[PDB]
């Protein structure tokens, strides 16, 4: 059975997740949340997958975010 | 592609090896002179008959003590004789089946056995509860487990099937440092007494000298036409004879990087199945498919004298760490000490 | 890989290292080697006790 | 409640606060249907809620924890077959192959040899018996001595005196036999057999 | 309830009051954060004021247990396992070296060579062999009894005309191991040894 | 179900140590001959071993073959 | 019940039957050592 169906959104929203604590969105997402979906991408063997999609993540956050503000100030 | 140029290398490097060789090539001394002590003939009467053994015996180890010899029998079966006493210090059942080599700690604290069932299984023989328990079963070979020998109580080299020696970490139930340069299946497997250079035969007829701390295959040194059967070095460490399926066994030296000696005659033809050094090593004593083994003088190749004991080949042969006596394990399960 | 020949590329490229660093080894003379092999005999000859005929209470064997 | 992030469901009556990333971690579940407002549902807790559903909090336990963790473990006193039936029963056709080949493991063991017990020969003489007896190795099981006459010295007085037959089980029928192909091996094993 | 001083987690559906420097015993654990204020949560259960937290109470019990006194506790009822996924989410990773030591011990006392088992051959002539047969001690199975050959005081009558090899099981993992470093005991082992 | 091995102390290990899976080995005995006791001649053991089955929920029966019958008769004389 | 043993042209398997319609093939030589069950033929409803 395939398995990636769900494995993909789940994919998606954490990583909307992150943008969105990054954004500092507080009060509209679940720590537990995120913290279970992790742990399931996990215990499924996705590591790599987990640590370059942070990686990638964080990366654009500062793209988009940080460089227009200090280079405005 | 790139194939063509490397092996293009490969040829002309070992045309520039054999001349390198040959030009180093001298005359031997040894053989030429008969001024130098010649053996003569050598009456010898074994004292004890280690009876006791089921199966065939496969391989026996001399312990460092040069009393305790541990046998492996075809069937699975550890018997660490009191040499003495003809003692079963300890008679060990071992899981797997169709061991063919026991090794020995340098220390008289481990045994080590390897079999077809491919996985390298440490026996501690000091555990304080009395009864022998096993302490490590390495797994992750490519095939059996043709000879091991020990380098430390945690630090084993393990002449695997299908052309590898990987040294294991006991300690960490994980392999440390694979060594891949056979393309025959490792055969044999012999530790210098320097412990810091062990040669692999295998079915490629290659013995390959391997550097055990780097990983690297030292020296490749050649001439027996059939796969190499076992291996036993000079008590200097620069030098070693190789036993093969060949009725002809070369001494090889490390120094000269080429064969020192042959040891072969006409009256007998039978794959020397095992070689040993004496004490001086002046004495080389080679087990023979057929029954008997056969002590040449290990520096003119003539007939230092016939061991007339047992009915079945002589399976494994070990001298005693100071080269006191030497026993024969044979495939009649009768272990001849001789001194 | 199997582009390069399943990767026999690998197997050359091993036969040419051993080789390299076989040469780089001095081989010494075969008299030198013969010499210093049976010096090595003749000086141990006395203390290997498979050369001796020993007492009837020498060795643990008979002793 | 009807629709909110954490979903109160009522399994046998005991309430289950758990949330709705759970439910919906699969759609081929029956519970996926049951977390969803559609027509269909008159089989619930209109006082709090709460979907009441009729199947057992026993067997719901180990399935659930499949959509929780991503896989099953069972209780000590649930059945596997129990757990079958409910995967089964909610159409979780991942969580039934797996229970499948559980369940065909534990049934492999169980029906007919668990194990393939190996069996030695020791050969002892009277005189060292009792210490490679009592040293004999950890994990092994005597099971026989046998005495063998002797023209050397009938009964006592034998170097071959005594015949030790132990053994001891081996977990490989569970896990399946192991094997691999080696050629020099056989023509090693046809030269032991001559 | 209230969350306070004493907190009120909801795992699994059901309420456990606990203190909350029990939970912020170690940092490494998925509770340590929620010990902490946190604007960081949306799951919680705004009906009652208490943390709806994922995960069976079965098996969190042993990790509370652990928790609030540094040792896990595996029930005849409750799957090692799954106590062992519970120390998973929940990350104590001390918890789950502890509970995949104990999952180890489950599984050697039953592998393929078990722990148990020890056996003694006593002897004794037909005259005792009764008296220690009877006598024999509480725990020990008897095993099997052997006559001897002889050629020496024929009819039934030898020193050691019956061996009577006897064993027990054990129960050595809680225990321990006597084996441990003493350079004395090593110097009586060889010299006993030869 | 049951079956006796008759062996001589040689190759006794042999077959011990290579009996099948789920052969359980069950008891061994000597036995004297005319020549010493046994061993010096064949026929020296006999090794008694036992296999478990699982046909207890499924049953047991005879499959019917006249010829089966007929050779049974056969080889009961 | 067992009245045919035949013999592989190899010495690899040996294969038997008789009054159970079931021919036992065995493999002789095994990594693992020991004499192992290989293939149970069944599909005759007469005995081998």
């Amino acid at each position: 059975t395939m398995d990636e169906k769900y494995v993909n959104s789940i994919w998606d929203l954490l990583k909307n997740a992150i943008q969105e604590i990054q954004r500092k969105n507080n009060s509209g997402l679940s720590f537990e949340e995120l913290y279970r979906n992790a742990y399931t991408m996990v215990l499924h063997k996705h590591g790599e997958k987990l640590y370059t999609g942070l990686r990638e993540v964080v990366t654009e956050h500062l793209i988009n975010k940080v460089r227009e503000d200090v280079l405005n100030s | 592609s790139e194939l063509d140029q490397l092996r293009q290398e490969a040829e002309q490097l070992k045309n520039q090896i054999r001349d390198a060789r040959k030009a180093c090539a001298d005359a031997t001394l040894s053989q030429i002179t008969n001024n130098i002590d010649p053996v003569g003939r050598i009456q010898m009467r074994t004292r004890r008959t280690l009876r006791g053994h089921l199966a065939k015996i496969y391989a026996m180890h001399w312990g460092t003590d040069s009393r305790l010899l541990v046998s492996a029998s075809q069937d699975g079966k550890l018997i660490i004789w009191d040499s003495y006493t003809t003692n079963k210090v300890h008679a060990i059942p071992l899981r797997s089946s169709w061991v063919m080599t026991c090794a020995y700690a340098p220390s008289g604290n481990y045994v080590a056995c390897g079999g077809l069932d491919n996985i390298c299984s440490i026996y501690n023989l000091k555990t304080r509860e009395g009864n022998v328990r096993v302490s490590r079963e390495l797994a992750g070979h490519t095939g059996y487990l043709s000879c091991c020998r020990f380098l430390d109580d945690n630090q084993i080299v393990t002449s695997s099937g299908d052309t590898t020696c990987a040294l294991w970490d006991i300690e960490t139930g994980q392999q440390t440092t694979t060594f891949t340069g056979h393309t025959g299946d490792v055969m044999s497997l012999s530790l210098a007494p320097d412990t810091r250079l062990f040669v692999s035969g295998a079915c490629d007829a290659s013995a390959k000298l391997w550097d055990v701390r780097e990983g690297m295959c030292r020296q490749t040194f050649t001439g027996h036409e059939s796969d190499i059967n076992a291996i036993c070095f000079f008590p200097n460490g620069n030098a070693f004879a190789t036993g093969s399926d060949d009725a002809t066994c070369r001494l090889f030296d490390l120094r000269a990087d080429q064969e020192l000696m042959t040891y072969s005659h006409d009256n007998i033809i039978c794959g020397i199945t095992s070689v040993s050094f004496s004490k001086s090593g002046r004495l080389l004593l080679a087990g023979y498919d057929d029954f008997n083994c056969n002590v040449w003088d290990a520096l003119k190749a003539d007939r230092a004298g016939v061991l007339a004991g047992h009915d079945n080949r002589v399976s494994c042969l070990g001298v005693t760490d100071d080269g006191m006596a030497v026993a024969t394990g044979s495939w009649d399960s009768f272990l001849k000490i001789w001194n | 890989m199997a582009s390069n020949n399943t990767a026999s590329i690998a197997q050359a490229r091993k036969l040419v290292e051993q080789l390299k660093m076989e040469a780089n080894i001095d081989r010494i003379k075969v008299s030198k080697a013969a010499a210093d092999l049976m010096a090595y005999c003749e000086a141990h000859a006395k203390e290997d006790p498979l050369l001796t005929p020993v007492p009837a209470s020498e060795n643990p064997f008979r002793e | 409640g009807s629709v909110s992030k954490w979903v109160r469901l009522n399994v046998g009556g005991t309430y289950f606060l758990t949330t709705r990333q759970t439910l919906c971690r699969d759609p081929k579940s029956f519970l996926y249907r049951l977390c969803q407002a559609d027509p269909d549902l008159d089989s619930d807790k209109d006082e709090t809620g709460a979907y009441l559903i009729d199947r057992d909090p026993t067997y719901f336990g180990p399935v659930l924890n499949y959509l929780r963790h991503g896989k099953l473990v069972i209780n000590k006193d649930l059945a596997e077959e129990g757990v079958l039936e409910e995967a089964e029963f909610y159409n979780i056709t991942s969580l039934i192959k797996l229970v499948k080949d559980k369940i065909r493991e534990r049934d492999s063991k169980t029906s007919q040899v668990p194990v393939k017990h190996v069996y030695r020969v020791l050969q002892c003489q009277e005189e060292e018996l009792t210490q490679m007896v009592s040293t004999m190795s950890d994990g092994w099981k005597f099971e026989q001595l046998v005495s063998i006459g002797s023209s050397y010295n009938y009964g006592n007085e034998d170097q071959a005196e005594f015949l030790c037959v132990v053994s001891k089980e081996l977990h490989n029928t569970p896990y399946g036999t192991a094997s691999e192909p080696s050629e020099k091996a056989k023509i090693l094993q046809e030269r032991g057999s001559r």
